[PDB]
């Protein structure tokens, strides 16, 4: 049988022998084993490699359920803080101090939400793009609110220093994609040609160096609000502050060995990255709203 | 009710093989990591326990109250596992990795236990 | 070694080929397959193995 079986012979042309080659290699002549291109796979026939359609996406399965019951949970979570916010804390002197900065929080968290929705997408240049940009641009929001919130423990003045803050990283961000924004490649996987894998080919450690630099933010954070801890705003919200940053440190630093340790397996680059995104999101907004709503309802 | 799930099986350690793998043979236990996911189950449950109390003793004085001590240190050993767990299912290197995260995460969360209980003590 | 030499069609020569590595049995004619757990690599025609998990003391991760 010519099913990827080729035929060599001892000594003489009228008797031949006939092995197996490898299973990935196709029959150029009929005397000869030779491998094709990587992501093909070869043909019945045996004439001809075809190309293998890239499938291997992160497509909606089990896997993908739990990160989108985990976005629409705190969709709705953020909506209602939202809501909470704007109803009954617009007039009171409760909510006056931060009005506007704790809003932009709420998008910039509200933006890290639909980034697990941006990371579950299938990869294409313009996407990556957008994914790429976003999870710089939205932890900056986050922690630029944050930082301006330890300075204030002048509005115009904090607003002003939070944007020019924000546009720094957002410059930054900018010229990396324009270092290489599309990043698009096929992917090739060592003794597994069988499946091939499309995803984008952006450097994963230059996206954690992008994240560390935010790290280093989120460090600079975390020692403002442990020094400016001491004295309260007489608002009790200093400290309130300081547990989220120590809890974001937290969840960043665990996140970092397991993503250098986890680099392999594309399955959980998608999911690690939306569980690291969903409970940073969780634990900042449970901190520091869950006391202002229930003092809320209190009075 | 780990005598009760350990009663059923036995200690079974042997050498295993692995299709990809023939060159290399290692032994380990027969009984796999996912055994003690009722201890876990019990161990988390605990823990639920531990925090609702937690959220009662809030209005105690500073010498009772524990409030802000204890809460994150639940927070930080459920962190931890959610983190082992990813490692432990990509690594699969029977040899060495698993050994060396079990005993890095216990080691750890022992630490992290000793560091918000009592170093807050030992400080005073 | 790893080469298993047939002639089936003379016997004045053969067209060797290397077999799969892990069946080195016997490397006369054909190569055959050992038992599970034992690398034929002992004598060039037995098989041998070296036990593992004995990390104990290890400098590269203990
Ligand atoms: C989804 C992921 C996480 C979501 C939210 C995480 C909750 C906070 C994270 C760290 C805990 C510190 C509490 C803030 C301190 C504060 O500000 O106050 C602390 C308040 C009350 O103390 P007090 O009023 O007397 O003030 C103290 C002044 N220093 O809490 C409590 O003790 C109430 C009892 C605990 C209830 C929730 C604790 C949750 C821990 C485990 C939950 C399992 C999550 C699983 C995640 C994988
Ligand atoms: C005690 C509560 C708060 C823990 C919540 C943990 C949530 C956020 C996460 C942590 C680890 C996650 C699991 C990790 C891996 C898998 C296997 C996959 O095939 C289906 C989803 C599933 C089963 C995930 C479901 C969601 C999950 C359980
Ligand atoms: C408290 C948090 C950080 C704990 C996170 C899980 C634990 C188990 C993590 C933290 C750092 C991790 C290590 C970081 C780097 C390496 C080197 C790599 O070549 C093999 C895995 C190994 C050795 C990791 C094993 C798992 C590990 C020990
Ligand atoms: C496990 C998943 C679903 C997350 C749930 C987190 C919930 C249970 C946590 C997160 C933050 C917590 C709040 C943090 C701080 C305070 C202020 C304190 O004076 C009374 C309790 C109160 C108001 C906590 C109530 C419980 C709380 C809202
Ligand atoms: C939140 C409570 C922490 C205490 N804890 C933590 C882990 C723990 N394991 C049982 C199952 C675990 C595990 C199971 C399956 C895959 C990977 C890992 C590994 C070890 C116990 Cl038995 C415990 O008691």
């Amino acid at each position: 049988a010519p099913n990827e079986m080729k035929n060599m012979q001892p000594g003489d042309v009228c008797c031949w022998i006939c092995i197996p080659c490898e299973p990935y290699e196709y029959l150029a002549d009929e005397f000869t084993c030779m491998d094709c291109g990587s992501g093909q796979w070869p043909t019945a026939d045996l004439t001809g490699c075809y190309d293998l359609p890239e499938d291997y996406i992160r497509w909606e399965d089990a896997w993908a359920i739990g990160p989108v019951t985990i976005a629409c949970l705190g969709f709705m979570c953020t909506c209602m803080v939202v809501t909470v916010f704007i109803k009954h804390n617009n007039t009171p002197l409760v909510k006056a101090s931060g009005r506007e900065l704790c809003y932009i929080l709420l998008f910039g968290v509200g933006l890290s939400y639909c980034m697990t929705f941006f990371f579950i997408a299938k990869p294409s240049p313009v996407i990556c793009a957008l994914r790429r940009l976003g999870l710089g641009s939205s932890f900056a929001i986050c922690y630029s609110a944050l930082l301006t919130k330890t300075n204030c423990i002048s509005p115009s003045s904090q607003v002003f220093i939070c944007l020019g803050l924000i546009l720094v990283q957002i410059v930054m961000v900018s010229v990396w994609l324009i270092l290489e924004a599309p990043g698009t490649r096929r992917y090739t996987l060592a003794e597994k040609r069988e499946t091939v894998i499309l995803k984008c080919n952006v450097k994963d450690s230059s996206m954690l160096i992008s994240l560390t630099y935010d790290v280093i933010l989120v460090i600079l954070c975390t020692v403002y609000a442990f020094k400016t801890r001491k004295c309260p705003e007489n608002f009790n919200e200093a400290k309130f502050i300081g547990f989220t940053m120590y809890t974001t440190c937290i969840i960043w630093l665990a996140f970092l060995p397991i993503f250098y340790v986890t680099s392999s397996d594309y399955r959980v680059q998608t999911t690690t990255m939306c569980i690291s995104v969903s409970l940073s999101g969780f634990v900042v907004l449970g901190c520091l709203f869950a006391p202002k709503v229930h003092i809320i309802l209190f009075q | 009710i780990v005598v009760a799930w350990l009663v059923v099986e036995a200690p079974g350690t042997g050498k295993e093989t692995a299709p990809e793998r023939r060159e290399v043979v290692t032994l380990r236990c027969n009984h796999r990591d996912a055994s003690m996911l009722g201890s876990l189950a019990y161990n988390v449950l605990l823990i639920a326990l531990c925090t609702l109390y937690a959220f009662k003793t809030r209005k105690c004085p500073e010498n009772f109250n524990e409030a802000k001590f204890i809460g994150f240190t639940m927070y930080t050993t459920c962190i931890i596992w959610l983190a082992f767990l990813p490692i432990f299912y990509v690594t699969s290197s029977d040899y060495r990795v698993q050994t060396t995260t079990m005993c890095v995460s216990v080691s750890l969360s022992g630490s992290v236990v000793l560091g918000c209980l009592f170093a807050p003590k030992l400080h005073i | 070694n790893e080469v298993k030499s047939v002639q089936p069609g003379e016997v004045c020569c053969w067209l060797c080929i290397p077999c799969q590595p892990y069946e080195y049995r016997l490397d006369e004619f054909t190569c055959a397959d050992c038992g599970l757990g034992y690398w034929p690599n002992a004598s060039l025609t037995g098989c041998f193995e070296l036990p593992q998990e004995y990390i104990r003391w290890g400098d590269a991760w203990a």
